[PDB]
């Protein structure tokens, strides 16, 4: 996709034209890359259940 | 499911490969978008209580659409096609026509 | 006296007991003649697609079309639509998503 | 996605595909009309009893 961080810092350096051009190839990738089936697998579902612990 | 088709035009054919537990609809239509496949589904309104299907990615006599099936119980003779008989169980909008212009005093 | 619209809901108003709306109220639309005027009489919508024409009475359909809602106020001639990928709002999605992430790491 | 016509105009929402269709209307949506016949000369006057309770 493109997403990248910052060589010193966690501040996502995205390259802004390496992402448009990567997802006008193609969304597909994008839709199974972090959501995943949707039901448990993905960023936001750990994130959400990690939150609702602490 | 097994669905080969292939086109002139192209030189390397389309082949999905669903896998066991995803063979709704819906989950057709998700893997023809990751495959990134040529052929598309557009929207076909006919009248309430109808389920339809389309396979049109391109049109023309250079890119004719040979769609074979190696075995399914169901499919294989669903998907029996030839367009140049233009007779068959696949129902059309209009029959086999492309685009059609006039330049440099040439159509 | 318009409740809605449609041949499909067949509208039967009656009165049980009243003082003058008894015999006001008596009237079939089925049978299309009776005491009352009609200012509307029954019409239902016409139209020409997949090759094949249809009758039927119902104006706004969303059952078959599947993601597209049709709007129409005059009459229109082989309208041909077509519909294009938006990818951009998933562009300022993910766009605020990194950003959150920018600002999570600059806390 | 937007039509070329402007006489009917159509709204896309999410989870449709993306596809060129061409349509045609030979008669436009016609609405079933009711009219009740309450031809009186004047209707200031009740037009049910009170002795009906309902």
């Amino acid at each position: 996709i493109g997403i990248t961080q910052d060589g010193t810092s966690g501040k996502l350096k995205i390259d802004d034209d390496k992402l448009t051009k990567v997802l006008k190839d193609n969304t597909a990738a994008a839709r199974e890359l972090l959501v995943g089936d949707g039901k448990e697998t993905g960023i936001t579902t750990k994130i959400a259940t990690e939150v609702k612990s602490y | 499911r097994t669905i080969k088709i292939e086109q002139p035009g192209r030189k390397e054919p389309l082949e999905i490969k669903l896998d066991k537990g995803d063979t709704s609809m819906e989950a057709i239509r998700d893997a023809i978008n990751d495959a990134d496949s040529g052929i598309a589904a557009s929207i076909v309104k006919v009248k309430e209580n109808e389920f339809q299907l389309v396979l049109t990615a391109n049109s023309g006599t250079d890119n004719t659409m040979k769609i074979t099936v190696e075995g399914d119980t169901k499919l294989n003779d669903l998907l029996a096609y030839d367009s140049t008989t233009n007779t068959g169980n696949m129902q059309e909008l209009v029959k086999a026509e492309n685009a059609k212009l006039n330049v440099n005093g040439i159509d | 006296l318009t409740a809605n619209s449609g041949t499909d809901n067949t509208m039967k108003i009656t009165v049980e007991g009243d003082t003058k709306l008894n015999d006001l109220l008596a009237y079939d639309s089925t049978t299309n003649t009776g005491n009352m005027q009609e200012l509307v009489k029954a019409e239902n919508a016409k139209l020409n697609v997949n090759g094949i024409d249809i009758e039927r009475q119902s104006n706004t359909v969303t059952d078959a079309p599947q993601g597209i809602t049709l709007t129409l106020t005059k009459k229109v001639t082989d309208a041909t639509v077509t519909v294009t990928k938006d990818d951009t709002k998933a562009k300022e999605a993910i766009k605020s998503w990194v950003d959150a992430y920018n600002s999570l790491v600059d806390t | 996605a937007s039509s070329t016509t402007e006489d009917l105009k159509v709204s896309t929402t999410a989870g449709a595909a993306a596809g060129t269709y061409k349509i045609n209307v030979t008669q436009l949506a016609a609405a079933q009309s009711l009219a009740t016949k309450t031809t009186f000369a004047t209707t200031k006057e009740q037009l049910g009893d009170t002795s009906v309770t309902s």
